[PDB]
Formats: structure tokens, C-alpha cells, sequence
């Protein structure tokens, strides 16, 4: 599997890619970059994030994919429960929702359910 | 040579298929084309008399239609060129009310969805009179993705559909409808499983082939109440131009990697 | 004779029960609901009546069944357009009538208790409020001889649903049950069978203590949302001519449907 | 005084508190004008200043949104028949709504934030904004036919925008009151938020529309050349309005006292 | 502490028998509202000039705008789903017919409080 | 049981007539043709073939809709075709065809629907 994280916080990053071929970018900009030149297995991204945030890159990542994009799944990962938040993203086009700081054993199986 | 036409004289159907020489968006020669058949098919059918006619838009690629033609709003915007801008978003909307008003001809406009219709390929279903999708088909308008709006007549065509607000809404928050969920909002006439589309455009035409006189006589009414006027949509292509020309630098990077995955 | 008329003057409830003596509208009842609805609306203007209520009513099985088709075979076959036109104007005036509440801002109120088919259904859409029993069934069957409904149905279904549906309603020819139609929103209440009286008495109970609050809002319809006469008028001027270029097999079905009211 | 006025000039948010001064929750004459005039000098500084796309918020101070009309001022000029005063009351408090509906005439994003009941000419202030945000267990509804008379304020011109025509006649003549989540399925309510998550909601809100500056204004002005409601049409329906309330009877003028003194 | 308010006077009386004062008509219940507290209000849905329905949206209004909340139970001889519809989105929590059958009036209010 | 059926072609009327007779049967060429007999005779089921020039199947299910709205008996109609496409059984089910039969017609499925009829 070929792993794409992104993150805004230093310490989230470092922790995720330690437990995980993973490549780490800052924005949410960055990853629609990321995505564009290489294809991946599936992209993990945080929701709060400064300027785009995930739910914005989720739904310009949906018009892509409709585009003719080849497909990747999307695991969010967020501080917040609320279940307004939940709904939001996965009609943008999310297949999973997990709350921060995430177990790491309920990660890689949520993962493995992609495949 | 963008477009593959098939006519049926004797039944007088005419289907429309864009992309034939395939980004499958509204590009200049595209967009000429249609509006060149529209107009020669119109002259035709008036001067031959034919009442309540039926012209299908369908595509032959594996979507719909992507929109605007994006890589050319790109450089017109850079280069500052509004009046080449204002000519595109004019046409396009030439394209679109021509087949609100039934091509000068009281036809019946079937759109038949059987990809992914984004932008300005939403906005050409909805200027049909019935709009026929496929499951798993997906349409919406990503404009504002980019800090712009759908102006070529999403608003208008909406509002024959939906209230103004949700129109507003829809047109806004920039997501992507399955065909289920849009036949439950009102915005699609009829679902069918994969590959039925043609079938289903079929008994369309054959329910309204036996009522012709009913058909003609709705669109003159259509045309002295509620139809969308030509001079309405310019407008809003003038509102649609000057945003355009306004649009900066992340919009710009935004619109060029829609391009590359379009 | 084609009405019966129930008039309660102390409590301002007028009842018009159509059908009194084929259950269509006719010239004789077109005219005499007019007729009606001209004298009781001068008589609630210059009594300064506030707010009074009037229900449309059948005394048959069915409610009404629309246009006097037997009358417009003969006036297309003879190519009187005159006299056509002049029939469609009336049935215009006559629904209009009840959608301004005569001109002295009634309630207007449609009490379906039978089948209300064509113009039928359109003189129920004329109403304000729309009661209907259960196994009633409603519909718009102009199209299946390749006429449509210009007695007001594009006008009166624009009120309350989308412009494009109501196209739809208009050019499918189907039949609808009274709670589907209320699912809809085309009906306003459905009740069990012969409850529809009690079911108007309670609408009429309920606007009868807010009459300033109705009068009111039928100002604020008559500057924005009310259908405007003119635009009924030039609506039945493209049914005309349309019904005057129907060919042999558009008769036919109609003759049919006559034999079968 | 009647407000209290947070402005954010570095992000071009503006936040209208009505009632500050509450230590009745209705549109009083002090009321109307301060916003009025608030409208009308921020809109003056925003046009001015070339903003786009600013965001104006219309909350309240108080544990309700707020209750509507002044009734108790409504009583008095009724049975005073002081046609005039009440006329430029009505046509004051549609100046107010009107200025939220077309942005201020800066081509503003209103937002209603509406934490407690809405009633009346306060449910039609919320109609009056772009956005309505409502939290969990609000009340709103439109109860002037109790006392006979029927909601002026743009009730049926900004439901019009929502719902159909007939809807919107049987919602003002019914009586009803409505809760958050009912409005929410009725579609004339935007989004609906747990207890004390309003203002985060309505920052999500601010926060969506900042991104998109020219698409908003240029979605206002294809509005104010479509289906934005002419400041015209709502003077006309406060002329009936107030016609209607002069000829008010004894029985209305009670149920009226009585909705004073529960205020 | 009740308020019960019907506009038959033989009925006023029955429900008495079995701390409660009796009003006649649906504007004197609401004056009475006012003018001290209650525990619960028992209201005929059927009264010539105001009736259950319109008292009930007019103390929802009432309690929206700063009244302290009672509880209310409609009595009425119509049992038709299209009357509970109406006092249910008005405000009231139990429905009851008349005659009033003893056990369910009673019991019902000891699960308000 | 007094039986209508109707079919643009004379062979197909024929094999008709003799399979269900092993009922009283009236044969008749359109769908304009059965409404006519409707209106003369009472019968307990017509028997139509969806495809037949100038009225087809599909227009007699909806006139005679409208038709016994209006006031005519009601009588069931089952449907026969060479087109057994959920496109065309929709459509009949949808104007208030009770039976949707495959043609050739067999003649077991026939005349045990025919028998859940009356
Ligand atoms: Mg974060
Ligand atoms: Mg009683
Ligand atoms: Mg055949």
C-alpha cells in the first residue's frame, strides 16, 4: 500500500508515519498537488486545517475523480464529534471518520477495509 | 466534427452527440457546432412545418459534459481579454436557451445523462425539458470551487424546478449529486439502470409523439409566462465575464489542475 | 337551474352545489355559476361584508368531469372559433371569479366528493382551500385527445408547486387519488367518505374568527402572487386554436368519453 | 443603545446584538431606528471602502431572539386612530428587513443567529437574512392572526423564496409555533446546532463564504436583477397592514394586552 | 392547583367532584392564568366562541414570550385523528373523550409532575 | 366468461379465439374497435395487443382510465406482446393493465390469470 498523509501540526504528522510507504505534506493545496503527479492507495487528511481545510479539498478531490481522476479513498481525521461534521464529509465523498488522537490499531484496520 | 448527429426524417427525432472527435468540456468549435445545428435543424423544421419535433442532446464520451472550457478561461483571464470572454460566455448561452425555447421550433429537448455532467454540462441538461440519467451518474456545479458561479443559466433553469433559495444553495456549496438524489430534489426527471438511458428517451418521445398539438400549444404558453428570456441570461453572462476577469491566483492554480485531471 | 343554492346571510356562507338538475360544464352552468357569482358579490360588496365564505359543491356522484366535449366536437367540425372562444372566456371568468373570491374577498372553498376531471379539477384549483374525500380521484385527461387544460390548471398548480411539474401534470394524462394529490400539496385535506360537510364547517369555523387577517391577505395575493384575468384570457386564446386544428382521431377519442359520462 | 455592535474591520465582519439595554424583547421605535441607522452607516463605509462581500450578523443579547411587533404601541395608536404614526413605524421596520435581504446595499452575507424564539416580526427579521442559523429547542412562528391581523414585515415575501405561495399562506394564518428542527424540514431554516454552538456555526458560515468573495456578490446582483424583492412591493404590503390593524376591534385589542403583559 | 374551563355548565361541575377552581369560557381561563399560578389546566376542545385549539396556540405564544409553562389535557366527544393532529402541535401533552373516563384523567396528571 | 380480444393480424386473433373457447369470444381488429364493443356490450376481460397501428394498447389503457372515472364499468385488461421489455411493462402497469402476458401466448399462463380475474 502507498500511503499519503497531511497534516498542519508538526507532532501529528511524525506520529502517523511511524506507525505506517507514506509520503507527509503540510497544506490541503499540497496534496491535491501531491495527487495530481503520483496515484496512491488511499490519502489520510486532517478536517481543521488553516486556509483549505478538508472538507474543501474533499469536494474539489470529488470533482476531480468525476473528472476522470482515478479514484482514492479518504480517511478524515478531526478533534470533533459532531455529527453535522460526519455528514458534511462523507457526502463530499469520505469513507471513513475517526477522532484525534486516533488508536493506531483501529486505523490500520480501517485501512485494510479499503483494500 | 464535434458532433455526431443522427436524423430521423420520417419520425422526426434528432439526436445530438457531443464529443465525437474524442477534455470533454465546451470548447469554442464545440460549442459552435451545436449552436450551427441548432439553428440549421430549427430553419429546416420551421419551414417544413413539423409540429412538436424532438431533439436529444446525448454524448459519446464516458461523460457528459465537464463545463467551460476552462484552459481557455485561464488565459483569457491572464491576458485580460474580456471581450473574447464575453464571445464564449455569449455563445454558450445561445447553446443553452435554444434548447429551453425548443430551437425557434416548439421541439421537445431531451437531455440523456449517461456520464458525469459538471458546470456548464449540468446547466445544458437543465435547459432540456426532460432530463433522462443513468445510475451512478453524477452532476453538480464546482464553479464556485474556483470563486466563480454558473452563468450559463443554472439559476434561471433551477427556479423552474426548485425555489430561489435552494437554487442559491445548490449553485454555492459546490457538491456533487448522485442521479437518485437529484431525481428527489426535482432535478432530474428520470432514473434508470446503466444502459437503459436510450430506451427510456424512446418512451419519452413515444408519449409525447401522440400528442403533438398538446406539446406545441404548452411551449407557446411556456413562452408567454414562465420561459427563461434571452436578454435574462446575457445579463448574467455581463455579471459572469466580470467576476471571471477579477479571479486571482489561486483560483487560476485551482482551474489548472482541474484541467490536468479533465 | 343547473345550481343549487344554499345561502346562510346572518352567518356569510354561501354554498354552490353544481349539478342540480352529463355532469361537464355546460353553457347553462357555466352561466349561471357567473351569473352567481356577479349578483352575491355585488350583494357582499355593498353590505361591506368582511371576509365571507363560499364552497363549490356537487349534488351528483362525481364532482365535475371538465369541458362540454360534446360541444366542442360540433364547434370544431363547424370551425366556429367565435363561439368556442367566446365558451372558453366564460369558464375563465367563472374560475377566476372564485381564485379573487368574487371581488369581495371570499374564502373560496372546493368540496371534492366525487371524481373532478379537466376543467373539473381546475375549478377545484380554483379554490383557495381544497377538501376532498377518499377514492376521489383527480386528473388533467386533455391530453389523451391532444388538447391541454386552459382553464387556469398552469396557473393555479404554479401556486403551489414548481412550473415544470405542474408541465409535467399537465402532459402525462394520468388520474390521482385524493392522497397522493395531498401529498402533493394539490389538496389542502383529505377525509373519510362523507365527512367532507364537517371537514368545510371546521375551515369555515377556523377563518371566520380571523376575517380581518383573511381580507388582508387576499390584498397582499391581489398586488403579488394572484393570477391576473389577462393572462387566463391569452392562455385560452392558444387552447382555441389549438382545439380548432384537432384532427379526426382527437374527435373520436372524444366522442368516446362523451358516451362514457 | 438598543444594540450592542461588535465590528471586525481586518476580516469585515459585523455583529448586531439587539437588546443590550435589557438590564420588553420586541421591535421598539428605539429598536428599529438604531439599526436603521446602523444599516445604513455601515453600508455607507463598506461601499466607500470598496468591500466584498462583508458579513453582517443579526443575533440578540437577550435569552429570545426577539418577540416582534410593539403591541403595546400597536394598542395605543389603534385606539387613538393615529393612522400616520403607525404607517412610518410599519415602513421603518420593512426599511430595516429590506437592508438585511439585499445586503445593506453593499452586497453584505447576512446571517440570522437565532439562540431563543423568534416570533412574529422576529421570525421575519431571521426570513430577512441570507442565512438562517437556529440552535436546538428555538420556537419561532407567526402569531399576529391570533389578535386578526397578519405578519407585514416581508413574512410572505421572504417565505416566497423558500417554500410555495400556498404554504406560505396557510404558515401566516394558522398560528402556529415552530420548532427548529421543523423549520429545518420545512426548508425555512438553514441549519440547526446543539444548545451554545451557534456562533461556531455561524463562523463555519463566514468562514465558507470568505473564500468565495466574488462569487457571493455577483450571486447578489444576479439576485437584485431576478427574484430579490423590490423595497416597493413590502411598503405596499404595509399599507394593508396598517389599514387592516385601524380597524382592529375590542376583542383583538385584548388578546394584544394580554401578549404585552407575557412579554 | 387546577383550572378547568368548559362552556357547559352541567360539565363545569361533574369534573369538580373528583383545590380547583371553574371558569366559564376559554378567555376567562387565560385571565385566570395571569392572575396566579397552576399546576395543570383541563380544557373542552369544543366551545362556542373560543375553543381548546386557539387557547392552546394562544398560550404557546404566551410561554414562548416569558409565561410560566402548566401542562394542558383536552377533553372533547370527537376522537377523530384529524382533531388530535392540530392540539398535539399546539401544545397539548394528553388527549381525553367525553365523557371523561376517571382512571386515565387522574392517573395522567400525576406523570406531568 | 365473456371475452374481448383485440389484434391487428388475423392469425393472431385466430389462435386466440380457438384456445380460450376451449369462454365466449368476440375478436376485433384495433384498439378503437374494442372501446366501440365496450360501449354496446359488457364483458369480464379484454384481451389487448399492446402493438396495433393507429391506437396501440398503451392509449386504450388510458381512455378507458379517464373513462371509468367518468362513469363506464370497469372491466380488466391484460396485455399481450412480442415486447416484453420492463420499458413496456411499466408503462401498462402504470395505466392499470392487471396482466402483462408474453406472446406467443401460453396458454396455461392464460387462462389461470384469466381464472384470478372473476
Ligand atoms: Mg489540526
Ligand atoms: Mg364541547
Ligand atoms: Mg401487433
Amino acid at each position: 500500500m502507498r500511503m499519503l498523509v497531511a497534516d498542519d501540526h508538526e507532532a501529528n504528522r511524525m506520529v502517523l508515519q511511524r506507525l505506517l510507504k507514506v509520503l507527509c505534506v503540510n497544506g490541503a493545496e499540497q496534496v491535491l498537488d501531491a495527487m495530481a503527479e503520483e496515484d496512491y492507495d488511499a490519502v489520510i487528511v486532517d478536517l481543521h486545517m488553516p486556509g483549505m481545510n478538508g472538507l474543501d479539498m474533499l469536494k474539489q478531490l470529488r470533482v476531480m475523480q468525476a473528472s476522470g481522476m482515478r479514484y482514492t479513498p479518504v480517511v478524515v481525521l478531526s478533534a470533533d464529534v459532531t455529527p453535522e461534521a460526519i455528514r458534511a464529509c462523507e457526502q463530499a465523498g469520505a469513507r471513513a471518520f475517526l477522532a484525534k488522537p486516533v488508536v493506531a490499531a483501529k486505523l490500520l484496520d480501517t485501512l485494510a477495509d479499503l483494500a | 466534427s464535434t458532433l455526431r448527429i443522427i436524423e430521423e426524417p420520417q419520425r422526426d427525432v434528432y439526436w445530438i452527440h457531443m464529443h465525437a472527435d474524442l477534455r470533454a468540456c465546451f470548447s469554442t468549435r464545440l460549442v459552435d457546432d451545436i449552436t450551427g445545428y441548432q439553428t440549421n435543424l430549427g430553419q429546416r423544421l420551421n419551414t417544413a412545418g413539423v409540429l412538436a419535433p424532438h431533439v436529444v442532446l446525448a454524448s459519446d464520451s464516458d461523460v457528459f459534459n465537464l463545463g467551460g472550457d476552462l484552459a481557455l478561461f485561464c488565459q483569457l483571464i491572464r491576458e485580460g481579454d474580456r471581450a473574447r470572454l464575453l464571445d464564449y460566455a455569449q455563445r454558450c448561452v445561445r447553446g443553452v436557451h435554444a434548447f429551453h425555447v425548443g430551437l425557434g421550433a416548439r421541439a421537445h429537448s431531451i437531455a440523456l445523462v449517461q456520464g458525469n455532467a459538471l458546470g456548464g454540462g449540468f446547466e445544458a441538461a437543465l435547459s432540456c425539458h426532460t432530463i433522462i440519467a443513468e445510475e451512478g451518474v453524477m452532476m453538480g456545479l464546482p464553479e464556485v470551487l474556483f470563486d466563480l458561479f454558473p452563468g450559463m443559466g443554472a439559476y434561471s433553469f433551477m427556479c423552474q424546478r426548485i425555489s430561489a433559495h435552494l437554487a442559491q444553495k445548490i449553485m454555492l456549496e459546490g457538491n456533487l449529486y448522485s442521479a437518485e438524489q437529484l431525481l428527489g430534489m426535482g432535478l432530474v426527471d428520470r432514473v434508470v439502470p446503466r444502459g437503459q438511458g436510450v430506451a427510456a428517451v424512446e418512451q419519452v418521445i413515444r408519449e409525447s409523439k401522440r400528442t403533438p398539438h398538446a406539446w406545441a400549444a404548452m411551449q407557446q404558453v411556456r413562452e408567454m409566462t414562465t420561459a427563461v428570456p434571452l436578454e435574462e441570461m446575457m445579463r448574467i453572462t455581463e455579471i459572469w465575464v466580470d467576476t471571471a476577469m477579477q479571479l486571482g491566483e489561486k483560483s487560476l492554480r485551482t482551474m489548472d489542475r482541474l484541467v490536468r485531471a479533465q
